[PDB]
C-alpha cells in the first residue's frame, strides 16, 4: 500500500507536468497570433 | 479567438484523457468507500471483542 500511494502520487504529478507543458505551448501560439495582430496595427498607422 | 477556442477544447480533451481524471476518482472513491465501511465493521467487532 505504500507503493500504491507512491504510484498514485507519481501519476498525479506526471499529469500535472504534462499540463504545465501544454499550457506553455498554448501560450506560445497565442503570442504568435498577437504578433501578427500588432504588425497589422503598425500597418494601419502607416495607412493613416 | 478561434485559436483560444481550440486550445480550450484541447485542455478539455486533456482532462478527459489524462489518466488521473474524474472517472478514476469516481472509481477509487466507490471502491475505497466499500472497503472502508467493511473494514470499519471488522474494526468495531474487534474493538468489542
Amino acid at each position: 500500500t505504500q507503493f500504491g500511494s507512491t504510484l498514485q502520487n507519481i501519476i498525479e504529478r506526471q499529469d500535472a507536468e504534462a499540463l504545465n507543458a501544454l499550457l506553455q505551448n498554448q501560450a506560445a501560439e497565442l503570442i504568435l497570433t498577437n504578433l501578427s495582430i500588432q504588425d497589422k496595427t503598425i500597418e494601419e498607422l502607416d495607412a493613416e | 479567438l478561434k485559436t483560444q477556442q481550440e486550445q480550450t477544447q484541447s485542455q478539455l480533451a486533456f482532462l478527459q484523457r489524462k489518466f488521473s481524471n474524474q472517472a478514476l476518482y469516481n472509481w477509487l472513491r466507490g471502491r475505497l468507500a466499500a472497503i472502508y465501511f467493511q473494514f470499519y465493521d471488522l474494526a468495531v467487532a474487534r474493538c468489542l471483542m
